[PDB]
This record gives structure tokens, C-alpha cells and sequence, in this order.
DNA sequence: GCCCTTTTATAGGCCGCCATGCCGGGCGCCCGGCCG
DNA sequence: CGGCCGGGCGCCCGGCATGGCGGCCTATAAAAGGGC
């Protein structure tokens, strides 16, 4: 057997996916130092493409892909559902004469195997050797209109979706949308009109996420079709439906640089859409608004949307941050956990705006919430956040005064010591905390039922504890932070909680010091919990 | 009294209120299998949290796999929403759990012998077929599998609470057999 | 019978394999002799 | 006393094909809902 019999069985076989990527590269400089062979690797590494296994189906298309890319370009010249010359002109009529396959692998392969062959060679497409060059021009025209409709036709036809996560996801529907962004980038403008006019402005998204991302500094300020696209993104974004809400956020966060810059007029509608479509409390099993708080997180990131944002607010308060923001709080006890983490990292980016604008809405109110957040989280990364997020506000706070941060979460302070310092029960007999201590977004006293109870044996004693030491961290910085005559409330809290007939009190209470002891300027500070910790040990 | 059991398994049974085209959702969900040769349902599942339902054409489903009741519930409302976006008007109507199954794993080996030869009226023991002891329970209608090992499984249970009174009920005679 | 989930776990039967031969035919070894 | 002696018998050869241990492999057990 040869070298590359061995080679090619790596892309399915292979142990580890560095394995895999060497053997690509290997294949590619094979094809390089061995020009005339292109068909002999290409014949072994195309039936991979209908193979039932994910991975080998995207390795085979990316070594076809680094394959075709050393060889020389090309330039002769001088309704039924979808259910579940050329030198590579039957290559690329395979790939679409099964696009249209029953099984949904062998679209997924197709699908993928065109991208990679236009990405690299789309520009020579069509052409037939003793034409002349402006006919095969217009053959390459041709071609890759036939290519670009049949890539429409099926988007249009397929509804193959998994439902494993909450948010959906449709294979077939991205790789075509790839496909076509790849398609559209060696056409002339006209073949653009002639797409944009198929692909009508109407609600596809995921179409329009290529039909657009693709000859973008053209197509920007390029009258109607520029202008509707920002209608139909607005339509999805006010519809009914969770997926085409996800879908349409999706395809307008990696365009929205490019769609902010396209004007200055478009950013009123737009923001004032996306905040009408976050203020309506979506529904419980909904991951939309993730995508809608990501959106939101990405199109306040630029300069001029700020500038528009404050320009909104001219004659009352209700477009500025402080009124607005505040919609952002009720997703906090969201149950999906993407929506919670979106709303912390949208809040971290809104307050790390600077400005002048954050100090409107910060204040206890958003303080005590991040607080029961990490009283009462048991995913980890979105604690983590939860935690992040709670250090920049309290910096941030305490960059325009430690005494603003002070009296601000003074109100706040002994009910969150009480929930910090609350003691862990056994399996069957939980100590519950009292729910008038948490605050309801919009409420003065309250999904979280369980943390809230204290019920061991239904979340696990890692978890309590894990709230546990987390509360923490957050009230010793933030006791840190503020000024010493201030620390009377916190201090004999802690100290009363040190002498307590419980043992998990005493332990928060000395991990509440230690944290203070450790985010404090120089140690010597908080060496008046010196003698009953001595007296503890 | 001592340790408390750790739940394995819930299932739980919930109506759609509607008919349901079983072809139609295998054909267009990724996670579903359909053999109606081998069985009448389509076999969906999710991973968070991680169960299967055994959705049928009559509109019933049973929702397995779940670790405690909250999850079970979301559950299935999750699958009940996977139905109505593949376009049926299914519904979440007659939630019900209808078992819960326990573990649990006391310190010390048990003599099944004597245990059965005592308990014969509730227990039955075929080391032969089977090397668990069963033993069945009147009041809160729990079958205990019992192992050599020291550890007891509970099924049959619609509460935890059953399957706690369970354990409580038999530790006094796993205790009294080593 | 048929299927889904879950923690527990080990000992009977069923399909195989596997060494059994046992008559002549031969070789090689050590174990008994003796021969000039 | 040294050296060649016969001499026995354990070892291996080979066939077909039968009976007795095998390991291994479901099946065993429990709850329950649904439909066929």
C-alpha cells in the first residue's frame, strides 16, 4: 500500500484532532510537491463527505478544501421537502446531485464540500476551453447563478432541525447559508440584484446572513437593497415566534458594525425595537433573549449608537439608561441558563461603557440583586459572572466616591449579611432562609426555591457551600471598599456571628473576614478581628 | 436512622390533547427515532436535564430519566414545546408522576439468608436467578432489592417521602443482620 | 412479547472446543550388560 | 579397565469423531406509564 492510502484513513481514524490536522497538512503538501495527482486524493477523500460521523464529514471538507487550494486557478483564456473545461466539474455535480439527498449527512457534505471548492476557486467556475473570453465570462455568470438558486431552493425547502438544546439548530440551513456566502463573492453586482430580489425582504434569515456579510463595502448605502434589509430584520425581530426572534439577533450581531454605520437614522428604530422586544417578558423556555441581550450588548459597544442613545432621551428620561436598563433585571432568575448569563455580560458591558452614563443606573438596587444571584446560583459559570460582574459595579461605584458606595448598599447591607452568614442544615432537615430578605425585580419581597430552603439532600452540600464562599468574596470587597467608621453594622454582624450556636455561621464568618483581610490596601487595616480569631483556634 | 437515599429514576406520564403524526416528528427532529415495528413511539430526547419520551400517537408521553421532580416537570414542558414547534397544537395537560425509584448504600454486608428465612411472608430470595434479595412493603407500597453488599434500591414510590419511610422502616432490620 | 429509564450484580445452560484414543512404524535416549 | 555393546521403551506419528468439561452470555429481578 502506498503513503496516502495510510494518510487519508487519519481523517476518520485519527486519535486526537492535532493527529487529524496533520495529516491535512500532510495531504496538502503531498498535493503540492506532487501536482498531477490532484484526482488521486480527491477520488479517496470525497466519500468521506456522505459519511454518518460529524467530524470526519468536516475534516474531509477541509482537506479538500487545502487540497484544491495549491492547485493552479483556472483561466483558459488570454417543491419537495428536504426532509431527513472545469477541471472539477463532476466533483462539484456529484456534490449536487446528492445536495438533494433524502439522508441528511450527504446534504450536510455537499453542502460543505461546495463551500470549500468555490472559496478558493469560484472566480474560474463554468468556463469550457476554445470559448472565447467574455462568453465564458458569461458562462462563469451562469454557473454560479445556477449554483447560488440551487443553494436557495434548498434553504427553502429543508426544515431538518435539532431540538437537543435549547437553542435550535439547523445543519443543512447554515451550511447552505455558508455556501452561498461563498458563492457571492466572485459574482458581478447584477447576479446580486438578481439574489436579493429572490431572496425578497420579507419574514431566509439565516440566507440573509450571507446574502449580506458578503461584497458588504458595496452593497453599504446601495439604496433599496440595503434599505429593505433592515425592514425584515426589524419584522423577525418583532415576531411572535422564539426562532425566527434567535435567528434574526444571530444574523444582525455580525453585521451590526456595518449596519449602525449605514445610518444615522436606522439606530433609533432599531434600538427602540430591541428594547420593546426585551421589555415583554418572553417566555419561560425561550433562549431568544440571549441572542436579543447579545444584540443589545453589541450595538451599545459602538460610539455613534451612544451618541444616539443620548440624543434619544431629549425631551424626558424614558429612552435613557436609567429607565431602560432596569429591563434587563427580571431575566437575572431566568430558568434557562443562557439567558441569565447573557443578562450578566450585557450588564458588564454597559457598565464598563464609562461615559458618564453608568452612575444613572447603578445603585443598591441592581447591588442587592447580583447579591441573591450568588447566593442562589448553582451553575458555575454563570456564579463566575455573577461574581465578576459584582466586582467591576462595586469598582466602579467606588471610583466616583467610596462614599457614595458606602451609603448606597447601606440599606441593603444587614439583610445580605443575614443571607451570607446563614447556617447549612442536614439532608431532611433543612434551616430555610426567611424570603422576605430577597427582593423581586420589581417588587420590595420575594425557581430558586430550593437554595432558598436550604434542602441538602435535593441540591448538593457543594453547592451550599460553594453559595456559601461566594457571598463571601462579594462582602469582603465590598466591606473593603467602603470607608472604617462605616464598618460597625458589618463588624459586630460578624462577630456576633463568630460566637453563634451553629457551625456553618461561624465558618462563612471567618471566610467573610479572611476576604476582607485579603482585598484590603495593606493587612494591617482589619487587625481588629486579631483576638477572637485567636480565641477561635 | 442515619443516611438518606439518593433518588435515580423519575417517570413521569403527560397529555398532549392531541394527535400526533409520529412519522412527521422523526423525519424532522434530529433527536428522534421512529421503528414502528419494534415500538408504537417516537424515542426524543434533550440533554439539560438528560431524559427520553416516549411520545405516542394518542398525544401521551412518558418522561423518564429525570433526578428529581422539578426537573421531570421541565421536562416535560420542554418536549411539550418541541411538539408545538414542529407545528402540532399539543399541549401540557394531566401531569402526574407515577414512579420514583431510590438508591442507597449502608456500611455494612447483610446476611440475606437469615433475613429471608426470618422475614418469609414479605421477602422472596432465589440466589440461583437472582443474588438481591426482594422484599416487598405493605404500608408504603415500596419493593426493596437488597444486596449482600449493603446496598438497597426502592422502587414503586409517587413521593420521596415514600421511599424515606421505606429506608427508615428497613434499617432496623438490615441493622439486626450484621 | 415489546419498549424506555434507573442502581444493583452474579450464576446457571447453551454453544462450542479439545484432548481422547490406538494399531503398526520409526528414531533416540539411557539402561542394563559383556568382550579381548 | 576401557570400550563397544545390544536392549528396552518413551516419544511422536496419523486418522476420524465422540463425549465432558468449559468460558461467556443473556436472562434474571423490581417498579410504571403508554400502545401494539
Amino acid at each position: 500500500a502506498t503513503r496516502l492510502d495510510r494518510l487519508v484513513t487519519i481523517l476518520e481514524t485519527g486519535s486526537t484532532r492535532l493527529i487529524r490536522d496533520t495529516a491535512v497538512n500532510q495531504l496538502a503538501d503531498w498535493q503540492k510537491q506532487h501536482p498531477e495527482e490532484l484526482f488521486n486524493l480527491l477520488s479517496r477523500v470525497v466519500p468521506y463527505l456522505r459519511h454518518k460521523d460529524w467530524e470526519t464529514r468536516t475534516t474531509a471538507a477541509k482537506a479538500i478544501g487545502k487540497i484544491i487550494e495549491n492547485a493552479p486557478l483556472y483561466d483558459p483564456n488570454a417543491g419537495r421537502p428536504l426532509l431527513r473545461e472545469w477541471p472539477f466539474e463532476r466533483l462539484c455535480e456529484f456534490l449536487k446531485v446528492d445536495l438533494f439527498d433524502p439522508q441528511w449527512e450527504t446534504r450536510h457534505g455537499a453542502a460543505m464540500g461546495l463551500r470549500e471548492v468555490i472559496r478558493v476557486h469560484g472566480a474560474g467556475a463554468g468556463r469550457r476551453r476554445g470559448k472565447t473570453r467574455k462568453e465564458n465570462n458569461d458562462l462563469n455568470r451562469q454557473w454560479l447563478d445556477d449554483l447560488a438558486y440551487r443553494l436557495l431552493c434548498v434553504l427553502m425547502l429543508d426544515k431538518f432541525t435539532d431540538y437537543s438544546s435549547d437553542t435550535s439548530v439547523a445543519p443543512i440551513r447554515e451550511t447552505v447559508g455558508q455556501t452561498l456566502g461563498a458563492v457571492l463573492r466572485h459574482i458581478s453586482v447584477e447576479s446580486v440584484h438578481a439574489i436579493y430580489r429572490l431572496l425578497y425582504c420579507m419574514v431566509g434569515m439565516v440566507g440573509l446572513r450571507y446574502v449580506v456579510a458578503v461584497r458588504k463595502d458595496l452593497l453599504l448605502q446601495d439604496g433599496d437593497m440595503i434599505d429593505g434589509v433592515v425592514r425584515c430584520v426589524m419584522q423577525g425581530l418583532g415576531d411572535i415566534d422564539d426562532d425566527v426572534r434567535s435567528v434574526s439577533a444571530a444574523t444582525l450581531i455580525p453585521m451590526a458594525k456595518e449596519f449602525v454605520m449605514m445610518r444615522r437614522s436606522a439606530l433609533d428604530s432599531l434600538i427602540n425595537i430591541v428594547w420593546e422586544s426585551l421589555s415583554n417578558l418572553g417566555d419561560d423556555l425561550s433562549a431568544s433573549t440571549g441572542k436579543i441581550m447579545d444584540l443589545l450588548a453589541t450595538l451599545c459597544s459602538f460610539p455613534e449608537v451612544l451618541e444616539a442613545m443620548k440624543v434619544s432621551a431629549s425631551q424626558d428620561e424614558e429612552r435613557s439608561f436609567t429607565l431602560l436598563v432596569p429591563r434587563l433585571y427580571p431575566f437575572l432568575r431566568h430558568t434557562i441558563t443562557s439567558v441569565r448569563l447573557a443578562v450578566l455580560k450585557a450588564l458588564m458591558t454597559f457598565a464598563n461603557l464609562g461615559g458618564e452614563t453608568s452612575q444613572g443606573w447603578l445603585n443598591g438596587r441592581i447591588l442587592r440583586l447580583i447579591f441573591q444571584n450568588i447566593i442562589v446560583e448553582r451553575d458555575q459559570d454563570t456564579l463566575n459572572m455573577s461574581l465578576e460582574l459584582w466586582t467591576t459595579l462595586v469598582r466602579r461605584l467606588a471610583a466616583r466616591d467610596p462614599a457614595i458606595l458606602a451609603d448606597e448598599f447601606e440599606a441593603h447591607a444587614e439583610p445580605m449579611m443575614q443571607l451570607a452568614l446563614h447556617p447549612i442544615g442536614v439532608p431532611r432537615h433543612p434551616i430555610p432562609m426567611n424570603p422576605a430578605l430577597f427582593q423581586k425585580p420589581s417588587g420590595g419581597t420575594y425557581v430558586d426555591g430550593h437554595m432558598i430552603q436550604g434542602e441538602v439532600d435535593l441540591v448538593g452540600v457543594d453547592v451550599l457551600i460553594r453559595s456559601r464562599i461566594s457571598a463571601a468574596k462579594a462582602m469582603g470587597l465590598i466591606m473593603s471598599f467602603i470607608p472604617t467608621p462605616r464598618l460597625a453594622s458589618y463588624d459586630t454582624a460578624v462577630l456576633q456571628a463568630l460566637s453563634s450556636p451553629y457551625a456553618s455561621t461561624q465558618l462563612a464568618a471567618a471566610m467573610v473576614i479572611d476576604e476582607y483581610a485579603k482585598n484590603c490596601s495593606t493587612p494591617e487595616v482589619a487587625s481588629r478581628f486579631i483576638e477572637p480569631l485567636q480565641k477561635i483556634i | 436512622s442515619g443516611i438518606t437515599p439518593t433518588l435515580q429514576n423519575i417517570v413521569a406520564t403527560v397529555n398532549l390533547d392531541c394527535r400526533l403524526d409520529l412519522k412527521t416528528i422523526a423525519l424532522h427532529a434530529r433527536n428522534a427515532e421512529y421503528n414502528p415495528k419494534r415500538f408504537a413511539a417516537v424515542i426524543m430526547r434533550i440533554r439539560e436535564p438528560k431524559t427520553t419520551a416516549l411520545i405516542f400517537a394518542s398525544g401521551k408521553m412518558v418522561v423518564t430519566g429525570a433526578k428529581s421532580e422539578d426537573d421531570s416537570k421541565l421536562a416535560s414542558r420542554k418536549y411539550a414545546r418541541i411538539i408545538q414547534k414542529l407545528g402540532f397544537n399539543a399541549k401540557f395537560t394531566d401531569f402526574k408522576i407515577q414512579n420514583i425509584v431510590g438508591s442507597c448504600d449502608i456500611k455494612f454486608p447483610i446476611r440475606l439468608e437469615g433475613l429471608a428465612s426470618k422475614h418469609h411472608n414479605f421477602s422472596s430470595y432465589e440466589p440461583e436467578l437472582f443474588p438481591g434479595l426482594i422484599y416487598r412493603m405493605i404500608k408504603p407500597k415500596i419493593v426493596l432489592l437488597i444486596f449482600v453488599s449493603g446496598k438497597i434500591v426502592l422502587t414503586g414510590a409517587k413521593v420521596r417521602e415514600e421511599i424515606y419511610q421505606a429506608f427508615e422502616m428497613i434499617y432496623p432490620v438490615l441493622q439486626d443482620f450484621r
